[PDB]
RNA sequence: UGAAAGCGGGGCCUCACGAUCCUUCUGACCUUUUGGGUUUUAAGCAGGAGGUGUCAGAAAAGUUACCACAGGGAUAACUGGC
RNA sequence: GAGAAAGAGAGUGGCGCGGACGCUACGCCGCGACGAGUAGGAGGGCCGCUGCGGUGAGCCUUGAAGCCUAGGGCGCGGGCCC
RNA sequence: CCACGCGUCCCCCGCGAGCGCACGGGGUCGGCGGCGAUGUCGGCUACCCACCCGACCCGUCUUGAAACACGGACCAAGGAGUCUAACACGUGCGCGAGUCGGGGGCUACGAAAGCCGCCGUGGCGCAAUGAAGGUGAAGGCCGGCGGCGCGCCGCCGGCCGAGGUGGGAUCCCGAGGCCUUCCAGUCCGCCGAGGGCGCACCACCGGCCCGUCUCGCCCGCCGCGCCGGGGAGGUGGAGCACGAG
RNA sequence: AAAUACCGGCACGAGACCGAUAGUCAACAAGUACCGUAAGGGAAAGUUGAAAAGAACUUUGAAGAGAGAGUUCAAGAGGGCGUGAAACCGUUAAGAGGUAAACGGGUGGGGUCCGCGCAGUCCGCCCGGAGGAUUCAACCCGGCGGCGCGGUCCGGCCGUGCCG
């Protein structure tokens, strides 16, 4: 026979979007073919990030976007995310962007264009510049998430900061034994 | 829909996803989270630390009405109000600030978490914290109480 | 017997719940027996308010919610006799009483 | 347009409504593919099928 | 548009049939019958079709013009065609090619056309 | 897309009455057929008697 | 302590020992004691102690030949087997 | 498709009206390596039963459902069409 | 002998045409022969029978079952991971620092559907920590007034103003050149030595809020008090560190 | 009083429910027959046909039961009667038989039917040979359609554009 252990013999990773959205589907459409028909690693990026799911592909917000945007050296650039670009309140002026996402908040929307800038949506990126020259492209902050305070080294063992997982936070709900240096132990 | 569960696939197999050496008992490991100090003690100490013994003083008649004092941010303290008195108070030359009076809007405590813009206020609220009073000072711009 | 990592809980359900449990299916139709009700009330007293009478400003107790003002009970006697209205005329025309309300302010 | 808005009119008598904003404009997809914005930034084709 | 409505009716469509691990489309402007993007009649700016004439002498040959989309009355022209089984397929070929009318299936219609003229032929 | 077309009135004798009323922007909503789909799937379940 | 370098926060090293709840004692010009104040009392917070030797920690005598039930050939009393 | 980072690049001076198939892009096509399996886990079923919303200008007294069959068949198989 | 001509400076001694055979990117014949209307031709499969080789009866508990282990005479119909609640994670969908009307109200199928917005009361989220009183999430530079054996600065006016190191998909600049007769030379792309700005995330160092311990000098006034605030250095926290619900 | 609760009762309407081993225990002379001293336990059980037109009469037998005859479209629906499966059984026909029967792989023989097999496919183009048409191209007239190649023809409409 053959000794290969077929453990890891199969990719787990996407082939298609799961979704079952039309208008995805047809952004998928095009930028398998712009992928497959370019030698810019920006078109493979960005269909594999319009394959992912909703929560590998986090809202980016209209504050990381200002920041990252802002950096020197890439001024009017097309600032690209593939997931949401949402309102963020807690900045007063916006400058002229330039962004491209698959759906923004209409508060961002409105936001932008009194600032003076220009929402793309895919199908117009690709027109605009189909190698995907003049982007920046950027990500939300996928760890971001507040399951990931629950993941890792489990609450109860020395060196843990994990949140754990209880009913209602407050005096009796666990944070007797474990916690105090009185009550048992200190992990 | 049970037409895209699990057991229209464990139909012919004869133990139907449960083992056939350990079979499916009733309640093996006693009823709910039985055994806390006894027998599930690790997976009570590995992942519930904290969970038995009492600490802390006893109230017998809580009332969140009055421990009811909600929090509003710097950052945000400009939100409650509209944009066209940012927009005139920038504008406005005369040194005149608005009023933002944050009781109204719902928000009993100013603690002062980011940036304010340098542009003058009265904040108007039923708390507030060093912080968040040193930054309006620093901005230039008085902090009143109501109650 | 619980697995790896999730929250421990306690659900109430260690009586026996099944012979009491009240379940909502009439909601529309106890909806429509109110509002047919309503309709008939407020075509039965004619050109009188459908609301009933006229409840009073009152400002809510506790410190959660004393900036609110809201519909109170009923007027109290002491601006009933402020405003010349009769303790007794007053829910006869339309102006909602009750006598246990204070005036402190 | 009264009901459901307008793209740039708010729904007016609903209460808070707009249209959802679409996720890709031009849909015709053959017009964007052969495009001469596309077609010109574009590896030649390798359609010579080698078989075994 | 196009591609928009094709994926709508691609699947859920009512001239769609499915049995015995084969897949058509009973749609009347269809080309080789089959359910495909290309073949199919509705979603298009441009299409032809080929249908038997109503008496049983000929083809008529419906073109999808350019202007009305949205008005299916005036939306479509027949053209019959009663000649030879060589100038019906001459005139069914110049009418595809020579306007620009989407090539695709030029050849495609000619075979339509050739089975429909010898299935109007008649039997022995 | 964006533009909008401007549709006639027809007269209850079938031809075209003068009359033209522009499209209004709920006909060109995008199409989802998913969420057609999915929200008719959930809301044909409302008119449901309970069976026991 | 030694003059000093240093050495020493128990026994030259390898064993000599104990969670929650509860009680007791110690600590601070400490917190709460519920509408306000004062004062006893009680609750807390931290640090020891009272102890579970079945030693990760129930509070526990027998008998059945009047016997029962769920099971076990995981396990005896036969034969057969090495 | 061809051993060699990269243009069958654009500019300025010295008769016969003809050309197969394709592309349900979730589609079609080419290369290689590979296939054990109880407990268990997962994916696909144009496998099957019953009912509901759509739909087939569906079928049906010129004989539906069911049942029988040494008849013709398809699918690896669940099954199905005659 | 996989050696071919002419021209010239120096050294040592870039398009020739045609035909054809083919050990050449997977089999063709541009080769044939028979038998066929009432007894023959084909149909693997499915009916019965014959022969060779193989061939123990299933389920199940088991370290092991054909077991001298238990259940099973045969057949038809019924017959076992369902429903409610809670939680967790993954996934699709709408809106997005917000979100949700589920409870209420207004207008055959319809007990549906729509609408409310001064019905967001409220849930969850946007803020943690502490047992509790409570507190409640950048800093620096410039000028003026050892203060002395607060170059630090206590406070005022202006200015910069919201971390850093390493790895990082993407992009950005481009020493050179990518040929059709040769020299310059333009515009369009394309490739790349090197060098940049660096998303998510990871590791580390900094910093900020609450508790707690230690060491310390300052400041505020309506009550100058067993008052209030402030700093440095470690540490406990399910925190912050430009949302993610 | 009101808002509120209702698996009993009178009278109703409806069902992504069940379809006679299901749904109530009960679709029927069901809380009936039946068991128990008693408290109490408690079934099974629907279907001729459109209409009874429910088989007059002859005939053997004492009769049940047959054969003819008749009604019906149908008795292949004959008073427990639609459809009528399986286990099981009778009979007919075919095949077979000393390792219990059975089974898997491989063929061989015999059946049963099917092919409507039993002188064998067609289809383009060319060449020839006999035929038959109101007949081809080009023109002319009318309609319909497709498209800076009108560099920039005139007119409208729209913008999820802009300036006044
Ligand atoms: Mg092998
Ligand atoms: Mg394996
Ligand atoms: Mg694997
Ligand atoms: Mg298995
Ligand atoms: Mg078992
Ligand atoms: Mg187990
Ligand atoms: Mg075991
Ligand atoms: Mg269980
Ligand atoms: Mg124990
Ligand atoms: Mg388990
Ligand atoms: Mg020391
Ligand atoms: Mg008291
Ligand atoms: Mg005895
Ligand atoms: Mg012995
Ligand atoms: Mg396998
Ligand atoms: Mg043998
Ligand atoms: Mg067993
Ligand atoms: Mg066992
Ligand atoms: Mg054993
Ligand atoms: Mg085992
Ligand atoms: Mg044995
Ligand atoms: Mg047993
Ligand atoms: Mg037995
Ligand atoms: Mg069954
Ligand atoms: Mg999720
Ligand atoms: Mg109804
Ligand atoms: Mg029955
Ligand atoms: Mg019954
Ligand atoms: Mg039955
Ligand atoms: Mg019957
Ligand atoms: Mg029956
Ligand atoms: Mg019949
Ligand atoms: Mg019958
Ligand atoms: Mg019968
Ligand atoms: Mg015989």
């Amino acid at each position: 026979g053959v000794d290969i252990r077929h453990n890891k013999d199969r990719k787990v990773r996407r082939k298609e979007p799961k979704s079952q959205d039309i208008y995805l589907r047809l952004l998928v459409k095009l930028y398998r073919f712009l992928a497959r028909r370019t030698n810019s690693t920006f078109n493979q990026v960005v269909l594999k990030r319009l394959f992912m799911s909703r929560t590998n592909r986090p809202p980016l917000s209209l504050s990381r976007m200002i920041r990252k945007m802002k950096l020197p050296g890439r001024e009017n650039k097309t600032a690209v995310v593939v997931g949401t670009v949402t309102d963020d309140v807690r900045v007063q002026e916006v400058p002229k962007l330039k962004v491209c996402a698959l759906r923004v908040t209409s508060r961002a929307r409105s936001r932008i264009l009194k600032a003076g800038g220009k929402i793309l949506t895919f199908d117009q990126l690709a027109l605009d510049s189909p190698k995907g020259r003049g982007t920046v492209l950027l990500s939300g902050p996928r760890k971001g998430r507040e399951v990931y305070r629950h993941f890792g080294k489990a609450p109860g063992t020395p060196h843990s900061h994990t949140k754990p997982y209880v009913r209602s936070k407050g005096r009796k709900f666990e944070r007797a034994r474990g916690r105090r240096a009185s009550r048992g132990y200190k992990n | 829909p049970s037409r895209l569960r699990k057991t229209r696939k464990l139909r012919g197999h004869v133990s139907h996803g449960h083992g056939r050496i350990g079979k499916h008992r009733k309640h093996p490991g006693g009823r709910g989270n039985a055994g806390g100090m006894h027998h599930h003690r690790i997976n009570f100490d590995k992942y519930h630390p904290g969970y038995f013994g009492k600490v802390g003083m006893r109230h017998y008649h809580l009332k969140r009405n009055q421990s009811f004092c909600p929090t509003v941010n710097l950052d945000k303290l400009w939100t409650l109000v509209s944009e066209q008195t940012r927009v005139n108070a920038a504008k406005n030359k005369t040194g005149a600030a608005p009023i933002i009076d944050v009781v109204r809007s719902g928000y009993y405590k100013v603690l002062g978490k980011g940036k304010l813009p340098k542009q003058p206020v009265i904040v108007k609220a039923k708390f507030f914290s060093r912080r968040a009073e040193e930054k309006i000072k620093g901005v230039g711009g008085a902090c009143v109480l109501v109650a | 017997a619980p697995s790896r990592n999730g929250m421990i809980l306690k659900p109430h359900f260690h009586k026996d719940w099944q012979r009491r449990v009240a379940t909502w299916f009439n909601q529309p139709a106890r909806k429509i027996r109110r509002r047919k009700a309503r309709q008939a009330r407020a075509r039965r007293i004619a050109p009188r308010p459908a609301a009933g009478p006229i409840r009073p400003i009152v400002r809510c107790p506790t410190v959660r919610y004393h900036t609110k003002v809201r519909a109170g009970r009923g007027f109290s006697l002491e601006e009933l006799r402020v405003a010349g209205i009769h303790k007794k005329v007053a829910r006869t025309i339309g102006i909602s009483v009750d006598p246990r309300r204070r005036n402190k302010s | 347009d009264d009901l459901y808005g307008t793209w740039r009119k708010a729904a007016s008598l609903k209460s808070n409504y707009n249209l959802p904003m679409h996720k890709m404009l031009n849909t015709d997809l053959s017009r964007i593919l052969k495009s001469p914005e596309i077609q010109r930034a574009l590896r030649a084709p390798r359609k010579k099928i080698h078989r075994r | 548009s196009a591609h928009l409505q094709w994926m709508v009716v691609r699947n859920c469509s009512s001239f769609l049939i499915k049995r015995n691990k084969q897949t058509y489309s009973t749609e009347p402007n269809n080309l080789k019958a089959r359910n495909s993007f290309r073949y199919n009649g509705l979603i298009h700016r441009k299409t032809v079709g080929v249908e038997p004439a109503a008496d049983g002498k000929g083809v008529v040959v419906v073109m999808k013009r350019r202007s009305g989309q949205r008005k299916p009355a005036t939306s479509y022209v027949r053209t019959t065609i009663n000649k030879n089984a060589r100038a019906t397929l001459s005139s069914i070929r110049h009418m595809i090619r020579k306007n620009k009318y989407h090539p695709d299936l030029r050849m495609a219609a000619i075979r339509r056309a050739s089975a429909i003229l010898r299935s109007q032929k008649p039997v022995m | 897309a964006c533009a909008r077309p401007l549709i006639s009135v027809y007269s209850e004798k079938g031809e075209s009455s003068g009359k033209n009323v522009t499209l209004p922007a709920v006909f060109k909503a995008p199409i989802r057929p998913d969420i057609v789909n999915f929200v008719h799937t959930n809301l044909r379940k409302n008119n449901r008697q309970p069976y026991a």
